[PDB]
């Protein structure tokens, strides 16, 4: 008898993996020791469907740190996350000023205590996130582009003036909550190409569920 | 200080504990929620919905699939003749994966509900003739003839007469169990069926076309129900 | 004890947690507050100060840079004439930075109010004429002549009549977003312009200077605003 | 933050420590509690039921187990033998496992209350005679004779008048601790006795069987009670 299960916030909850960083000793990959993520709740795969669902969309997110080595190890070595608000300029060195700006909030946490874990608020200037934007901002490549969606940026760094004794890979989960939506909408039915745009295959065009032979044989 | 004794599960992380944690930005306002037309509150808002059900759901080839949408009915079908059938399963692949109902029962587990389908006649307006509309419970096998399912429960419809007509599926319930493979589902069973027959055959006068079409719509009572998040999709985010 | 479980983010430093600490020096009574004039309680407050605006910012020339805080008109500038022009840029380089206003807009990343400016003719008393000012909302090109500027939003200053005037800019949001070179900055678009041009010549009798200055003040109306704190800056405590 | 010392007992994991965790399903509403007959709330509610006491717990062999439900009487019995015995021990090994109590008592370590055990002759109907029942507390041995067990708490059943008959045992303690070989057993000592003699012969008319059996049917009054749950068992689920 009861529909709790069915409501926005029930369907939006739960904290899922949205990002992973990695911090190799040797490597190609992040080769000083930090990393800058820009906020993509699309990180979670089976979220952008979820989410495309409705045209407007309002919500606080909740972020938990995991970090520790490739093996899944518990190291003594201490971390920055910093997060930069939108508008503020992320790190380009493992030295940048940025990392000592007092209006990037920033927590440390050694990877023996438990996850970090911070709520950010609802940024985007307007009155709520859109998936979608009919226009462009004052054929172009500018289509589609509300910018004001920007949730920020998470800068990771080993802490210390020099490169960290551990190799290691945080990982980052989140919790949607307190969510409004508005204006529900067609559930994609053809695969995603861009993370950006709508865009699909014009050739690989398929039905949206399961056909059969006749419409009389079951 | 205060006497303590933590208790097991102190430093646990649980994906889905929704607990509080420290406001990254204190001080900051976010921009007041003004009024947004439509907004929804519960999933099951948007069950309620009729939906284009793909009852046609035959052709693949690119250029026909805005035909999956449309059944058709003709002169050349003979009184009794099966025109179409299909099955009350929401979940389950097949015509109801058209149907926003059944896309949003992909990201639950079990549900239980009545139904709803609506049939829409878009043929000519000179058009009349009457087709047979017959459910078979669960279990009750897809009546042999027009006669049989004439028994069971039926509904005449003349097209001549009203060009809608709604049919009511009693209750559907995806709760019996099944682990088939090695991978455990909440499978229906509860395959209902809908048996359309044409009871008299298709009558036109000169001029008009000897085909019309039919949309099948659907979407389920305010008595529906879903239950246990379970995000699955074939469509996911590309890297 | 009391039964507890500790929750992630047990020993995490978040720089902007503002939780209470223990007081170093607790029997410590420090010295008492004492009335001291104007104590200032919310910025706003000095957003809404006039200060002047370095309109004239051209002449970089060290002993020239008293020059920036006043701009001229004459006799030699013919009716009609374009005699200055800036835009509404509160945060953005250029004239703004002089102001007090616009130093503090720095230290947030966004805002939106109600400017004005004010202006101040400073030429001999026995000086008369006719400068019109006008406002070209954002997007609004500045106005090709006089003429065109006359059918916009303007105002008709007579400093043979009034030295004093000031200008309303009914608003100004710099809350558009740009991810331009791969820093983020969250910019204005909102340019509003603000046109001054010579309706009449500058008139004057026989013993009077043919040149006089112009002072501009601004500040914000009190529906202004501004959020997210951002420390940025080129000047700081050197080694 | 809040001042705190952390107690001995912290972050340990207690197989017995009733406390709450965290709920793996926050959102999940379990299909509600319907009603069903027969719920039982007490173990000691199914003490008190009567169930068969194989007191003729001797034969062995696969297809006679049928036959340690009953015990028999017959023509060929002389005045004043003893029929049978048996103890008032529930928990201890014999007679009583077969009964549900016995069963219940297992799992548990200590107890005590009024049993009562009632006798049920199924011979022909035209049969009668008498049988004299004694109860021997804890203690006196079995009775010599008849006609000393005649002295004893006793009950004379004349099974011509009445098929059915229900003895009280008083009382019974399992309390008095014992250890053993190396292995401490909270034992009875109570073993109160319950003989049964012929008090006269078994009489018949031609026509009817002379031999006819009967039921021990026991269970405890409402006065029963146990404590230390203690999981034991022969019969496990095998890997």
């Amino acid at each position: 008898h009861s529909t709790a299960e069915t409501t926005l916030d029930s369907f939006f909850s739960r904290a899922g993996l949205v990002g992973e960083i990695d911090l190799p000793l040797k490597g190609t990959t992040n080769p000083n020791g930090y990393a800058n993520w820009d906020i993509d709740i699309t990180g979670y795969a089976q979220m952008r469907r979820k989410v495309e669902l409705f045209t407007y969309m309002r919500f606080d997110a909740e972020f938990t740190f995991v970090a520790c080595t490739p093996t899944g190890e518990v190291v003594p070595q201490l971390l920055q996350y910093m997060f930069v608000p939108p508008g503020a300029p992320k790190p380009d060195s493992r030295e940048s000023l940025a990392w000592q700006t007092a209006t990037n909030p920033s927590v440390f946490v050694k990877l023996s205590d438990p996850p970090a874990q911070v709520s950010v608020p609802f940024m985007s200037p307007a009155s709520a996130y859109q998936w979608f934007y009919d226009g462009y901002p004052t054929k172009d490549l500018e289509y589609g582009a509300m910018p004001n969606n920007m949730m920020g940026t998470f800068s990771v760094r080993t802490v210390g003036t020099s490169k960290s004794k551990y190799p290691l890979v945080v990982r980052i989960y989140m919790r949607m909550k307190h969510v409004r939506a508005w204006i529900p909408r067609p559930m994609r039915n053809q695969n995603y190409l861009f993370k950006a745009n709508p865009n699909y295959a014009g050739n690989s065009i398929k039905p949206t569920g399961a056909s059969r032979t006749a419409i009389t044989t079951l | 200080g205060f006497p303590t004794e933590l208790k097991p599960g102190t430093n646990q992380f649980l994906t889905t504990d929704d607990g509080v944690s420290a406001p990254i930005l204190p001080n900051f306002h976010p921009t007041p929620c003004i009024h947004i037309p439509g907004e929804v509150r519960n999933l099951l808002e948007l069950c309620q919905v009729e939906t284009i059900l793909e009852v046609n759901n035959v052709p693949t080839n690119a250029t026909s699939l805005m035909e999956r949408l449309r059944f058709p009915v003709s002169a050349q079908a003979g009184k009794g003749e099966l025109c179409a059938v299909f099955r009350a399963d929401p979940g389950r692949n097949g015509p109801w994966q058209s149907t926003l109902l059944g896309q949003l029962c992909g990201y639950y587990t079990q549900w239980s509900g009545s139904l709803e389908v609506t049939f829409m006649f878009t043929g000519s307006f000179m058009a009349t003739g009457k087709m047979l509309i017959a459910y078979t419970p669960p279990g009750g096998p897809l009546p042999k003839d027009r006669a049989t399912a004439m028994l069971g429960t039926h509904v005449i419809w003349d097209f001549g007469l009203q060009s809608s007509v709604t049919l009511v599926i009693p209750w559907i319930s995806n709760t019996h169990y099944r682990a088939h493979a090695r991978d455990g589902v909440f499978d229906y069973y509860t395959t209902g069926l809908v048996s359309i027959w044409y009871q008299t055959n298709y009558v036109v006068p000169i001029g008009a076309p000897n085909t019309a079409y039919i949309i099948a719509l659907a979407a389920a009572q305010k008595n529906f129900t879903m239950k246990l998040c379970k995000d699955a999709s074939d469509i996911l985010q590309t890297g």
